[PDB]
């Protein structure tokens, strides 16, 4: 939580009707990521926001 | 009082690279780094020479 | 008249102290006898007292 300062970003070349396919795949096995789209839409703030910690609990949001 | 402290001194005495061991010093885990306990293979792959050159003391 | 030494030994608490004291110039390698390392503190210059506390370290 502390070292590992940096999030990855993982790019796919498909679609983005088949983006929430995986994540919902990650929300089944309780992983947090951004998508940066609500459906169909791509919001500049969401994807380059800085995830929030808290050490104490070893929470990270995304 | 308020919460229970347990405080371990260390030496650092050789680093593992990887699948195997160098030794020295002036090396210096940063804060918060994970510490763990030596497996026993670990352990006795250091310990250990050539066949040609091993005496079993115990 | 021509002629230096260049000492090389492994026990300098060993050799007589009376020629380790005229060299002028050292080559330090790692040194592990604590008997040794005194020897070859007081024996170095005063601007090399802090920075050869490597001794020990050195490989």
């Amino acid at each position: 939580i502390k070292l590992h300062t940096e999030t990855p970003c993982f790019i796919l070349k498909t679609d983005v009707n088949n983006l929430s396919e995986y994540h919902k795949r990650f929300v089944s096995r309780n992983i947090q990521i951004i998508t940066g789209y609500i459906g169909d839409t791509f919001y500049f703030k969401e994807f380059n926001k800085e995830p929030k910690r808290i050490i104490k609990d070893n929470w990270v949001e995304f | 009082k308020d919460e229970d402290i347990f405080i371990l001194t260390v030496q650092p005495v050789g680093i593992f690279k990887g699948e195997e061991f160098f030794q020295g010093n002036s090396m210096l885990p940063s804060p918060t780094e994970p510490v763990f306990l030596v497996e026993d293979d670990i352990l006795n792959k250091i310990f250990s020479n050539e066949k040609t050159k091993i005496f079993h003391l115990g | 008249y021509g002629l230096s030494l260049m000492v090389v030994s492994q026990r300098p608490s060993e050799v007589s102290d009376t020629i380790l004291s005229q060299c002028n110039n050292f080559i330090n390698l790692r040194l592990t006898n604590i008997n040794d390392q005194n020897y070859i503190k007081n024996l170095l210059p005063d601007n090399s007292r802090s920075i050869s506390e490597i001794l020990p370290t050195l490989g």
